[PDB]
């Protein structure tokens, strides 16, 4: 049983999640299921269908000067566009977490710096199935096999995220669960360089307490779902560590793969 | 900091 302060915390977090993220899991699983529409997303499964999809995005590609780059680099820069959007939504989501905006501003930066990509890859699972992922707000679907076919190092970006997502999606979380999980990821007291550690730990303790009780009520037949999710948090930290390493390889070896400045700031001296 | 700018923005 949840007391009123805990129910209120979970409600504010869930409402903040619904307000700030355009794509969520209920919407994604409607589209992926084909049970609400006979007009499925456009499928990008090879270079021909990539270029076709890119005809819709010509204004964006020309605006950012990438229309003539190699296909893998065009894709990489479109991935960056989605990441920058999601970081922006995650920052608004974070400010809706009671207590977050009251932290030292440098601690807010640190929590976002280390947390955003953990949250991004957790939420990315919602739009992934074993065969590919939704893109462009659910209007296209890019195949896992197409992503594997890109030249190294770009074929190494998404496949470990699909691997994580297939295991994560088997937990059958809904949006109410994911919103608390993401809040817990952001409010992590173990990040490097945090100043007010004890205070952030107490914030996290409250959110993780609500997460645990919520999972016991929402998934009573998956008794150790909360421990399973604590483990997924550790898996995500490792996933992002490896991701940053690959991003560093791309910056040092790929002259056409400029990082958006916001992402450059996130990755700078990260791990 | 670009992150600080996002963090200091008024609620939408
Ligand atoms: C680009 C496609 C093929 C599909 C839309 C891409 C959707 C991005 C996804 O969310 C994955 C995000 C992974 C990380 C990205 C990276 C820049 C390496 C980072 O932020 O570290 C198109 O339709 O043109």
């Amino acid at each position: 049983h949840m007391t009123a302060d805990l129910k209120s915390l979970a409600k504010r977090i869930y409402e903040a999640y619904l307000k700030n993220f355009n794509m969520n899991k209920v919407k994604a699983r409607v589209i992926l299921s084909g049970k609400a529409s006979n007009n499925p997303p456009f499928v990008i499964h090879d270079m021909e269908t990539l270029c076709m999809a890119e005809k819709t995005l010509v204004a964006k590609l020309v605006a950012n000067g990438i229309q003539n780059k190699e296909a893998e680099v065009r894709i990489f820069h479109c991935c960056q566009c989605t990441s920058v959007e999601t970081v922006t939504e995650l920052t608004e989501f974070a400010k809706a977490i009671p207590g977050f905006a009251n932290l030292d501003l440098n601690d807010q930066v640190t929590l976002l710096k280390y947390g955003v990509y953990e949250a991004i890859f957790a939420m990315l699972s919602s739009v992934m199935n074993k065969d590919g992922m939704l893109v462009a707000y659910g209007n296209g679907f890019i195949t896992r096999e197409f992503l594997k076919s890109l030249r190294k190092p770009f074929c190494d970006i998404m496949e470990p995220k699909f691997d994580f997502a297939m295991k994560f999606n088997a937990l059958e979380l809904d949006d109410s669960d994911i919103s608390l999980f993401v809040a817990a990821i952001i409010c992590c007291g173990d990040r490097p360089g945090l100043l007010n550690v004890g205070h952030i730990e107490k914030m996290q303790e409250g959110i993780v307490h609500v997460l645990r009780l919520h999972l016991q009520s929402n998934h009573p037949d998956d008794i150790f779902l909360f421990p399973k999710l604590l483990q997924k948090m550790a898996d995500l930290r490792q996933l992002v560590t490896e991701h940053a390493q690959l991003v560093q390889i791309i910056k040092k070896t790929e002259s056409d793969a400029a990082l958006h400045p916001l992402l450059q700031e996130i990755y700078r001296d990260m791990y | 900091s670009l992150l600080k700018k996002l963090l200091l923005a008024p609620a939408n």
